[PDB]
RNA sequence: AAGUGUACUGAGUGCACUUGGAC
RNA sequence: CCCCACUAUGCUUAGCCCUAAACCUCAACAGUUAAUCAACAAAACUGCUCGCCAGAACACUACGAGCCACAGCUUAAAACUCAAA
RNA sequence: AUAGGUUUGGUCCUAGCCUUUCUAUUAGCUCUUAGUAAGAUUACACAUGCAAGCAUCCCCGUUCCAGUGAGUUCACCCUCUAAAUCACCAGAUCAAAAGGGACAAGCAUCAAGCACGCAGCAAUGCAGCUCAAAACGCUUAGCCUAGCCACACCCCCACGGGAAACAGCAGU
């Protein structure tokens, strides 16, 4: 609301490159947002994306093909690309197709979310041959150079998510800094796994077992338990290190909002190795359920109460096949 | 090659050897699950009874039952071996006759 | 610092003429270097650092003596290639004559120090090791070097 | 004498000198193949101390096992550098000489 | 003993190398003589000619 | 001798020799010029070989 | 006649190349 | 397929792409003619060095990567099959 | 290999595959005795019984033996020097930790690692170090067998937590 009623305006009166965390998948908004201009969709945070299958890059841009869709024209969007301002992945490609074209003529308005990585793309193409060394102006004070201007806008802030109840050493271990490694584990009905002390998921009344990739930071604990125990656990281990976030321990604990249950429902079993649901967590990540061939599994998904819990299509749907063998009678599988 | 060649190259790599139909195993145990016959490559053209089995390790393949006679049926276990027939191909396994539901050669 | 010959300077064969500066200017000026073609100007010059270096110059299947002769050619064709931009053969032989003459030196240097130190000098040849490796510097590989620089220049 | 480091004595190359004090020396030692039975030049890098920093890439050096290694990789001290790079003094006549050929002829003194 | 021995067998074999060397040289003195003639003759043509 | 590092230099002095360093610090110029191959072995084993008697008692 | 490379068209054609063809 | 007209293109400039039966299908260097040798081809070999091959097809293919700046080239597999090629 | 069969209408060459030999596991069918040797597929879970006592009390041992091969260049040599035996000391013996050297296989469709070095008493400076002679990284495997290395349910460790532990014997 503040971004349309204070950054809203400049921008209506040129180019919009609109950044959307890959990992995280205000789309439907930017018609208000910016206006009917040319806009450009960089998915950020690729390289932390396990190679599910091959030509998963180009799966990824196609999913956000129809995503636009769903909210736009194909305002315009003019092009889809996958970018990793951390490792410098397509940045050089994207400055290209920047310069190569007519279309891209004017200023640049850097618009996307708070943690999609403005700052980090932003820094990055100042430090390139793309720009002709940064100042200062208000729009609110915002960074520039000269390329004509870019526009570095202020980041939209996103509702719902773990990260603002987290503290910043909670965010910092949150955030997967490294690329992140699929977690298998086999799961029978009556089962609970603990994505830290914030995410839980309940299996039950499944006619038989399923698979349950975790993909999240790899230094986020994954505990395995029964539903009897689940919450003696909990209630025990609630930060301390077993669970490693949040922390503080029962002082923070008591500030922490509790776990509010969500109810889902999995559709028919597509097989052991194409998942049917990636059951999101906010930003913290997300776990991608195989049900056994024509298998349905009822599942109960406990996350703060603050937050929300979002089933969506798999954003990763081969990353089952990505394991190793299980490991004694522990439900986890070896990870590759 | 010369000898420094030989000396930057080292010695010969080996492939590793392909696992055989059996995965490397000298038997498995399986299910059937459909039995039915086959024509033999010409000259010979005697049909032959084979049945398709689930092994030990979920795949599926086709194993020829060898002799005359037997009761092998949907469902039913049995316990196959490798060695490809000889005018069969493709079938690349075989029912070991006197074990499991492979009741004796029915003579 | 390489000045070319003054043109009125005879060629080599009749700088020896005794006699040869008591006849006509005329005659000085046909036997000059004006009146003659670039092959002259490169012999005056080798004639020149000869002297100039070597410690007998009138050796000349001497390491320093090719050296020198190869110097001249190397001039010679950036002189050539300076107008000829697009000449590929001559570009071939200059890159060629280049890494000719750092074989040359690197011999020269492992054998007579007291002598690849006069050359040098005398040739203004700023002797340069070969690189430890020659991996293709594209630009995943350098942008990823700066980052890396500039993140062990933060924690510097 | 009694010196923690294994190799007493060894004989090398030095490839580099951008450490203060300290020199990059490459040590080759015939190895045999047990295949073929040829011998091929192994080579390890040493590093010797030169406190003179007297050491010139090329030069051939001879390294003695300091009592204790002194850094993480200093092992061996540059006991004499045995061919200058250039500058060889034929040990048999004493003269100095430019690859096969004397500077000073044997007959001059 | 034995390396004493050595220097000496050094030193025997650089007394041999001495009168080697001696030797050569004055062939290759004399022999650099007539080379010598043979440069100055070529050279006095040379300029006879270019003059 | 698979502990006695050796090393070659083709053709860095007009003369041809060996040298051995000694654990004592000690060089030992051994001259091979006009020598035959069998002579210089002969002479290395005389000046620095274990004899036989050293070899037996091993 | 065959084929290599390359490009258009829907097997041919265009350019160069080879004889692994005949005179 | 034949005839007619005409375009990319063949041409100049400035840049790209890097593939050919890019073949004398016979790698560089040195050497020899001593006793011939699968066959054909360009008589047979010796020394020395580098590169390359380890059945066929899958396959100048897929995946990844590089060059691209997106329709392509280079690198290059596996599984399954056969007792051939 | 002392080789053999197999490509074709036929011959020669190249090339793979298969046969012949000796082992080991499993299976079919079959089987009398005696001595000896060896003996879960599973680092999957375990009912049950037992496997650490001795001894005038203190001590000492239960850290060994025994087991497994999950992991894995912690095994070998040299230097130095702990602990232990020599009723005490002795140096001797034994052998830790630490330093130096050595030390498996495949993959380059794993090509760069990203601080991987040095000087200085220190501040601090130097900007270096490894790598196509394979660094870095992924996958596989106990090994070099009088025996050796490693693990001891897992979290590499084990304060702590997970949880109630036969990879000790017999057994399920
Ligand atoms: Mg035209
Ligand atoms: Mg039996
Ligand atoms: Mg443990
Ligand atoms: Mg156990
Ligand atoms: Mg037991």
């Amino acid at each position: 609301e503040q971004y349309l009623e204070l950054v809203s305006a400049a921008l209506r009166r040129s180019l919009v490159l609109y950044m959307v965390d890959l990992l995280d998948l205000l789309l439907p908004d930017l018609p208000a947002l910016v206006g009917p201009k040319q806009l450009i969709v960089l998915g950020n945070k690729v390289d932390l994306l396990p190679q599910d299958a091959p030509g998963y890059r180009q799966r990824l841009r196609e999913r956000l093909w129809e995503d636009c869709a769903r909210a736009l024209l194909l305002t315009v969007v003019r092009d889809v690309r996958l970018i990793s301002a951390k490792t410098g992945y397509g940045v050089e490609e994207l400055i290209s197709a920047l310069q190569r074209s007519w279309r891209y003529r004017g200023d640049v308005y850097l618009v996307g979310a708070t943690n999609a990585g403005k700052s980090t793309l932003f820094n990055t193409l100042l430090e390139s041959d793309y720009c002709t060394r940064a100042t200062i102006s208000p729009w609110l004070n915002l960074l520039k150079f000269p390329i004509h201007w870019f526009y570095d806008t202020p980041g939209i802030t996103k509702e719902n998510c773990i990260l603002n109840l987290l503290t910043e050493k909670e965010v910092n271990i949150v955030l997967p800094t490294q690329s992140i490694v699929p977690r298998t584990f086999v799961l029978k009905p009556g089962m609970v796994l603990f994505l830290g002390a914030i995410g839980r998921i309940d299996f039950l009344q499944g006619n038989q077992s399923a698979w349950f990739t975790v993909v999240a930071s790899n230094i986020l604990p994954v505990h395995i338990t029964s539903l009897d125990r689940a919450d003696a656990l909990y209630q025990k281990h609630a930060g301390h290190t077993l669970l490693q976030i949040p922390m503080g321990g029962k002082e923070r604990m008591a500030g922490f909002p509790p776990l509010v249950a969500e109810d889902i429902m999995l559709k028919e079993g597509l097989g052991a190795s194409e998942a049917v649901a990636d059951i999101k967590f906010s930003s913290a990540g997300w776990v991608s359920v195989t049900p056994n061939f024509k298998d349905r599994l009822h599942l109960r998904g406990y996350t703060p109460e603050g937050t929300v819990l979002t089933v969506r299509p798999p954003l990763l749907p081969y990353i089952v096949n990505i394991k190793g063998q299980r490991i004694k009678k522990s439900v986890a599988y070896k990870t590759k | 090659a010369t000898l420094n060649q030989m000396h930057r190259l080292g010695p010969p790599k080996r492939p590793p050897r392909k696992l055989g139909p059996t995965e490397g195993r000298p038997q498995l145990k399986g299910v059937v699950l459909c039995t039915f016959t086959r024509k033999p490559k010409k000259p010979n053209s005697a049909n032959r009874k084979c049945c398709r089995v689930r092994l030990s390790t979920g795949r599926e393949a086709v194993c020829f039952i060898p002799g005359e006679g037997h009761t092998l049926q949907e469902h039913q276990i049995v316990l196959v071996e490798g060695g490809r027939t000889q005018d069969l191909p493709g079938v690349k396994l075989t029912v070991v006759r006197g074990k499991y539901d492979c009741g004796h050669v029915q003579k | 610092l390489d000045d070319d010959p003054p043109p009125s300077t005879l060629l080599k064969d009749y700088q020896n003429v005794p006699g040869i500066e008591k006849v006509d200017d005329v005659v000085k000026r046909l036997l000059s270097l004006e009146m003659a073609n670039k092959k002259e100007m490169l012999k005056i010059k080798q004639e020149q650092f000869m002297k100039k270096i070597v410690a007998n110059p009138e050796d000349t299947r001497s390491l320093e003596a090719r050296i020198i002769a190869l110097s001249v050619k190397i001039r010679s064709y950036e002189e050539h290639l300076e107008k000829h931009r697009k000449d590929k053969a001559h570009k071939r032989y200059l890159l060629m004559s280049i890494d000719q003459r750092k074989k040359m030196l690197k011999n020269l240097r492992n054998t007579n120090y007291d002598v690849f130190e006069k050359i040098c000098w005398g040739l203004g040849i700023e002797y340069t090791f070969p690189p430890l490796y020659y991996r293709r510097a594209h630009r995943r590989f350098v942008t990823k070097k700066a980052l890396c620089i500039r993140v062990f220049q933060e924690t510097q | 004498v009694r010196s923690s480091v294994h190799a007493r004595w060894i004989v090398g190359k030095v490839i580099g000198t951008k450490m203060q004090k300290t020199a990059k020396v490459r040590v080759t030692r015939l190895v045999l193949d047990p295949y073929l039975l040829k011998y091929f030049n192994k080579r390890k890098t040493y590093f010797a101390h030169d406190a003179l920093q007297q050491c010139t890439v090329g030069d051939i050096v001879l390294l003695r096992a300091l009592p204790v290694p002194r850094a993480k990789h200093v092992k061996h001290e540059l006991a004499e550098i045995v061919f200058k790079v250039g500058k060889v003094i034929d040990p048999v006549t004493g003269k100095p000489c430019a690859g096969t050929t004397y500077l000073e002829s044997p007959l001059s003194s | 003993e034995l390396m004493a021995w050595n220097q000496a067998e050094n030193r025997r074999l650089h007394e041999l190398r001495i009168a080697r060397l001696r030797q050569e040289e004055r062939e290759q003195e004399q022999r650099q003589a007539l080379e010598q003639a043979r440069k100055a003759e070529e050279v006095q043509a040379w300029a006879q000619r270019k003059e | 001798n698979p502990w006695v590092q050796i090393m070659m230099f083709k053709n860095m002095t007009p003369s041809p020799f060996l040298r051995f360093y000694l654990d004592s610090g000690e060089q030992v110029l051994v001259d091979v010029e006009t020598k035959s191959n069998k002579e210089i072995m002969e002479h290395i084993r005389k000046i620095l070989g274990k004899n036989e008697e050293t070899l037996r008692e091993e």
